[PDB]
């Protein structure tokens, strides 16, 4: 929809190869580290890697892992829609 | 400079006036004032006395807080039992109509009404808060180190104990009076079951000295095994039993421990600069010459 | 803006905490002062601190250096 | 008669130790205008740049609710 023809996300893993920073992980109840882009588990259903901003340090690595897929969007914003 | 009531029960005078002495002296020399209590009494022993008749103990002890009362005046204490008995007593009698009026119609016998306008502090409790003297100050007057020695508290139980009538927190890990023994300079250690109950209490004592020997020894075990030098306690109860005991085990049992009993009033005029001949120390079943070594 | 505190029981009033301390020194001992408010004045023969919300301080130690006996004790940890 | 203080700029390093530790007002002016480096670039690093250059000097009577650390003064 934005334009990228090569596609988004497809939970290769090389983002969170790169990724520097290192935290808790929730789904592990916090013994397990995950990066600051990362998922729960390998199976979680919509495998597209959030990335968690509070933690994040924009160092850019993670986009230049994701390459020509560009799924990485750093600047990202809450969006809001209104459902009926 | 804060003043209050000084109740000064049984033990404290009569057996270890050492403690009472340091007490005026060291809260004087931080900003507090202990006035002498006129005319009273044993506060109705919480175990001996109350195990006997729950009515006469709320009347003594009330009679204990009208004479503060009459003072105009806040009690401050030096023992755990006491304590109970004092600030337990005011508090049911601040809140409970019926026991009020029961108690005052016993009292008016001899001329006199309770109507809880006082509150009853312990003084460590004040030792502790940083509205009066606070761990600060007490660092500040402390002018003899004492360090280089392993101190091990003892709290006591009816200090601190049910956290559900008291106000001093967590009762399975306190550190406040480990914060205490730290300003002095002398580090505390930590022992297996610090918590537990040293087996005086309730007039066990009395009762089943074996009983309540073999507890105090429990106690005695861990604390050697830790490595303490001497043991701080807030309780003159304690105290007696932490140091007679370790004298009827020696000689009931076969164990030595020779470990000296000290309460902290006497560790803080020890830190302060007071004399052991003006701390009474001779008065001390135990020996405390290896901890003065030690420390002096 | 750190925190000092005076130990009060050993103070003498020696006043070198109050000739040392390079922000009372401001008012007068500065072209064209910029701030003159000050940290300690001593009152009663003790060193006060008037700094009560602990904005002018700036961790010198030139008050811990100076005072003879050790008496002010400087707090680098927030309040 | 004398001056009070004065830096060499042939061994200033642009540090700013000096800045976070006078007591007084506005007595040091910071201002770094080039960091040297190896390795090329990135976008946090433009950033960091940015955050690194902006001047700085001393403030008495910072705010209170900060206590127990720093905060200096924006120069325009
Ligand atoms: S964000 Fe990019 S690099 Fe990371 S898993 Fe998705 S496609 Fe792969
Ligand atoms: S931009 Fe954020 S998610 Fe990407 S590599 Fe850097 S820290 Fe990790
Ligand atoms: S540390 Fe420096 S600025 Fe702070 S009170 Fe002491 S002399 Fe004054
Ligand atoms: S220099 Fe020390 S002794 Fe003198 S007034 Fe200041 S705090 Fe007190
Ligand atoms: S403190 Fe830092 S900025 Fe100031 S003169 Fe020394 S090196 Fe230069």
């Amino acid at each position: 929809a934005k334009g990228i023809v090569g596609g988004g996300c497809n939970g290769c893993g090389d983002c969170s190869a790169v990724c520097p920073v290192i935290k808790p992980n929730p789904f592990e109840m916090g013994m397990a580290p995950r990066k600051a882009i990362y998922i729960y588990h390998a199976q979680v259903m919509p495998l597209i890697y959030t990335v968690d901003f509070d933690s994040c340090v924009k160092c850019g690595l993670c986009v230049e892992a994701c390459g020509d897929k560009k799924a990485i969007d750093l600047e990202m914003q809450d969006e809001f829609i209104t459902v009926k | 400079m804060h003043e209050y009531a000084f109740f000064l029960g049984c033990i404290a005078p009569n057996r270890y006036p050492g403690c009472e002495a340091s007490a005026i002296k060291t809260s004087e020399k931080v900003g507090i004032k202990l006035l002498p209590l006129k005319g009273a009494s044993c506060c109705p022993a919480p175990g001996a006395f109350g195990s006997i008749d729950l009515n006469v103990w709320y009347a003594m002890a009330a009679r204990n807080l009208v004479l503060a009362e009459e003072m105009k005046k806040d009690i401050a204490l030096i023992c755990n039992g006491c304590y109970k008995s004092i600030w337990e007593v005011n508090h049911i009698l601040k809140h409970n109509d019926e026991l009020r009026d029961n108690v005052n119609e016993v009292l008016a016998e001899i001329d006199m009404q309770f109507k809880g306008t006082i509150d009853v502090w312990h003084l460590a409790e004040l030792y502790y808060d940083d509205k009066v003297c606070g761990v600060q100050k007490i660092k500040d007057s402390v002018t003899t180190p004492l360090s280089g020695a392993k101190v091990a508290a003892h709290y006591g139980c009816h200090l601190m104990k049910p956290k559900k009538e008291r106000h001093f927190g967590d009762t399975e890990n306190p550190m406040w009076f480990e914060e205490l023994i730290g300003a002095l300079g002398a580090e505390p250690i930590q022992y297996r079951n610090k918590m537990q109950c040293c087996g005086a209490g309730g007039g066990v004592r009395g009762y089943d000295i074996v009983h309540a020997l073999d507890i105090t020894n429990e106690k005695l075990i861990n604390i050697q095994e830790a490595g303490a030098d001497a043991i701080t306690e807030l309780c003159p109860f304690c105290q007696l039993q932490f140091d007679r005991g370790q004298i009827e085990i020696k000689e009931k049992f076969g164990d030595v421990y020779n470990i000296p009993v000290l309460h902290y009033n006497e560790l803080l005029g020890l830190a302060q600069g007071m004399s052991p001949q003006d701390l009474a120390l001779d008065l001390h079943a135990i020996d405390c010459t290896p901890f003065l070594q030690k420390v002096l | 803006a750190f925190a000092v505190h005076v130990n009060m029981e050993r103070c003498t009033g020696c006043n070198n905490c109050v000739v040392a301390c390079p922000v009372n020194a401001l008012e007068l001992n500065t072209v064209n002062p910029s701030s003159t408010d000050k940290i300690y004045k001593v009152i009663n023969g003790d060193a006060v601190i008037l700094d009560v919300k602990h904005e002018l301080c700036a961790g010198c130690g030139i008050c811990v250096d100076a005072c003879p006996y050790d008496v002010i004790q400087l707090s680098g940890q927030p309040p | 008669i004398e001056a009070k203080i004065a830096v060499n700029k042939d061994f200033c390093i642009l540090c700013g130790a000096c800045v976070n530790a006078c007591p007084g007002e506005d007595i040091i002016y910071l201002r770094r205008d080039s960091v040297k480096i190896k390795g090329k670039e990135t976008d946090l690093f433009k950033k960091i740049k940015e955050k690194l250059f902006t001047p700085r000097t001393s403030k008495v009577k910072e705010q209170p609710s900060l206590a127990g650390s720093v905060e200096l003064k924006a120069v325009s």
